[PDB]
């Protein structure tokens, strides 16, 4: 058997950064409640924590 | 002619930051990064002056 | 928004919604 012992998981790669993760249109930007926003456009955000990092 | 004189020895630039929640100082911050949330300003005078 | 508001009573102390922007000039 050539291929691994266990499936990777965990981080897509180039060109599966490239088929997924088109450029999103937003429309009608930012109208919600809060917390019913694209948080994900932010780099600094951990959607486990629903909070934005920090320097420590 | 009069002999006033100045002298600039130093100079520093100081900015006061609001201590706003990291959570809610990136939603306003996403918020502001749009094209339709532009902070738009105007001169007072609005004038061309000649 | 209401956990970013004062809270006189238990209600949020919000501003208006049409006092958002400025409008003024010099004489306009």
């Amino acid at each position: 058997q050539t291929s691994s012992s266990e499936p990777r998981s965990g981080g897509i790669g180039t060109l599966q950064f490239i088929e997924e993760f088109v450029p999103s249109v937003y429309f009608n930007p930012f109208s919600g409640p809060p917390g019913h926003y694209p948080d994900q456009f932010i780099p600094n955000f951990d959607a486990v924590k629903d909070s934005a990092d920090g320097y420590d | 002619v009069d002999g006033a004189s100045i002298k600039f020895d130093s100079i520093c630039l100081y900015a006061t930051f609001f201590p706003m929640a990291h959570n809610t100082a990136s939603t306003l911050e996403a918020m502001l990064r749009n094209d339709t949330n532009d902070q738009s300003f105007n001169d007072y005078l609005s004038a061309a002056n000649m | 928004f209401a956990s970013l508001a004062p809270r006189h009573g238990s209600r949020p102390f919000m501003g208006n919604w049409q006092d958002i922007g400025t409008s003024n000039m010099s004489g306009g």
